[PDB]
């Protein structure tokens, strides 16, 4: 845990760093972000694990494929946003090992 | 007079401390003197 | 030649020096080093107070932050444009309206995401940017009703003549954001081409350059972004302007792309945007297509301003204004993130 | 039936996971997600907080280390493991190992 919290330390800087360079070229695009949510691309599955005769939940990382931002940066944002949404995928796949 | 500018010349004052703000506003009655700033490397706001 | 030189400066000469003033005070280089050399926002705006912007952020709290300074530069350059076009005259007046449809198309697009998502419409209107606002009561109270707001547009707003290129109603619901938008925005740049090229004279030539770039670089990145997404080639051609430098057979060729090899096949007819393309390695750590199009809109929006007689001078000045406040908000995010390394990506200008 | 995420952080913290692809809109419409702007206060924050953990779907949980000190003391009033809640960094202020919820049980740290 101390590790990831560490690791974390950079990987939320990094994803926020992209999403400030974003801002740069695709402009205010939080907003639609924010106004286009629709169905979640993303889902966690509960999973078991066995320590002892203790039973650890733990949680899978697991895509749905129903993506709703693609074409959002698609006259400006493009290479900016595209990036920013790997690094926040990057960022979401540390956090659930994290939780 | 009037026919030509008065003959200018500059000056420097070494004045201690705690004696220099009365005596700037000595000088700030008189008016003869035109102070120049000699810190220009750091703007006005951080002096 | 129209001899501008005559007739401009009756009803719009001092317009003309009062815009050149203002952009005299767009930051240099060497401002942009004093910036880029701060350490907190605290001393950013110490710095910025030494420039054209003095005072504009002594207002607000103590604890700055970016948002607070990106919306204060925001809220300046509007209270600039707005006293430009209160004070502007019929042909001067209809271009500095052109120039806010680019953000009224936005606002419109944020209103009718808003709408079909059943959210208030008054609620959506303090997010809409400020030199598009949609002062016009027929677009409110709306009652979160999608036709009832496409009549709205088309009644009491000025995009009605692009609302024309969609058939009805339903395609708010039927199409995407995105896909309106583009839409939009062509039909927009479309009409400020023709717009300029009926004004003629020194505003053509110094302002059709531009449009023709902007129209190359939207069907360069549509084509570049619309690679992997579910856009058939044949519903993205809609979405390039007729404008560019590219529309024999180059709009066509980006049309059936399949691939960034082949967009840069396609750009290599052309050697201005061949250089872009080559300069842009696209490898982290080096300029990116979107940088060096930045760099080759700063440098026409300039290059604007070597002719005399034309209102390409006031879209010049506001896109380069555009660019120092996304530049300044640059480098207030690296100063806050700590990122000094990336911190010479903005794009100077003067 | 699977969980989802949750996010309780500055706009630019939920445009990013937004981005990432946490946010849905349920049955009844409601969002898994908030943005803490200035007009939000800490009892709204401590409200929309309450909700998250008691909707049994929710999963994990992200907040902000600042908007964690705020309520902090929600945070340390929930219990239970299952709601995993992380504390995150923000460009508004940074990450600190103390005083976190989950390492309020370590002292070999």
């Amino acid at each position: 845990i101390i590790e990831t919290k560490m690791l974390m330390g950079e990987v939320m800087r990094e994803a926020a760093f992209s999403l400030a360079e974003a801002k740069f070229t695709a402009g205010d695009f939080s907003t639609t972000v924010i106004q286009n949510v629709n169905k979640a691309q993303v889902k966690i599955r509960a999973k078991k694990d066995n320590v002892a005769g203790v039973t650890l939940p733990v949680f899978e990382h697991y895509h749905e494929g129903t993506d709703s931002y693609e074409l959002t940066g698609l006259a400006r944002g493009g290479e900016q946003l595209a990036k920013l949404k790997r690094n926040y995928a990057k960022a979401v796949e540390l956090l659930v090992e994290l939780a | 007079e009037l026919f030509r500018s008065e003959e200018m010349t500059l000056a420097q004052l070494f004045l201690q401390s705690e004696a220099a703000y009365c005596c700037v506003s000595e000088l700030e009655e008189l008016g003869k003197v035109q102070f120049r700033d000699l810190n220009p490397d750091v703007n006005v706001f951080q002096r | 030649s129209f001899f501008p030189e005559l007739y401009f400066n009756v009803d719009n000469g001092y317009l003309e020096g009062l815009v050149r003033g203002l952009k005299a005070g767009v930051l240099s280089q060497a401002d942009y080093l004093n910036l880029v050399q701060c350490e907190t926002l605290e001393d950013l705006k110490l710095h910025l107070q030494s420039t054209d912007y003095g005072n504009f952020l002594a207002n607000e709290a103590s604890p700055l932050t970016v948002s607070v300074i990106d919306d204060k530069l925001k809220e300046k350059m509007v209270v600039e444009f707005r006293h430009m076009r209160n004070h502007a005259y019929e042909p001067l007046a209809s271009f500095l309206d052109f120039i806010t449809y680019s953000y009224m198309i936005d606002n419109v697009i944020l209103l009718i995401t808003g709408t079909l998502h059943q959210r208030s419409i008054a609620e959506l209107v303090p997010k809409c940017h400020p030199l598009g606002s949609f002062e016009q009561m027929e677009a409110v109270n709306i009652a979160q009703t999608p036709a009832e707001l496409y009549n709205a547009i088309l009644v009491d707003t000025p995009l009605a003549a692009f609302f024309q290129d969609c058939i009805s109603e339903q395609d708010l619901d039927e199409m995407n954001i995105e896909i309106i938008r583009n839409t939009l925005y062509k039909a927009y740049l479309e009409s400020f081409y023709k717009f300029c090229t009926l004004l003629g004279g020194t505003t053509a030539d110094a302002m059709c350059p531009i449009l023709e770039f902007e129209a190359d670089r939207r069907a360069f990145i549509i084509t570049i972004n619309s690679f992997g997404t579910e856009l058939s080639k044949e519903d993205r051609a809609k979405l390039f302007p007729h404008c560019g430098r590219l529309y024999p057979e180059g709009l066509a060729q980006l049309a059936r792309a399949d691939d960034y090899e082949q967009v840069k096949n396609v750009a290599d007819y052309y050697p201005e945007y061949k250089l872009l393309f080559e300069g842009a390695g696209s490898n982290p750590g080096d300029k990116t297509l979107e940088d060096r199009f930045f760099e080759h809109e700063v440098k026409l929006n300039k290059l604007a301003f070597l002719n005399q007689f034309h209102f390409g001078v006031f879209y010049a000045f506001v896109k380069l204004k555009e660019q120092e406040c996304r530049n300044i908000v640059w480098i207030a995010e690296c100063i806050a993130q700590r990122h000094r390394a990336k911190i010479d990506n903005y794009i100077p200008i003067f | 039936r699977g969980k989802l995420i949750a996010v309780i952080g500055d706009e630019d913290t939920v445009t990013g996971f937004l981005l990432g692809g946490i946010g849905e809109l349920n049955k009844n419409r409601h969002p898994n997600f908030l943005v803490v702007e200035k007009d939000t206060t800490i009892n709204e924050i401590e409200d929309t907080f309450r909700q998250f953990l008691n909707r049994d779907d929710i999963g994990i949980i992200l907040i902000n280390q600042y908007i964690a000190e705020m309520v902090r003391h929600a945070l340390d009033a929930h219990q239970r493991s299952i709601p995993a809640v992380l504390e995150i960094p923000s460009k508004e202020h940074p990450y600190d190992a103390a005083k976190d919820s989950i390492l309020r049980r370590a002292k070999g740290m």
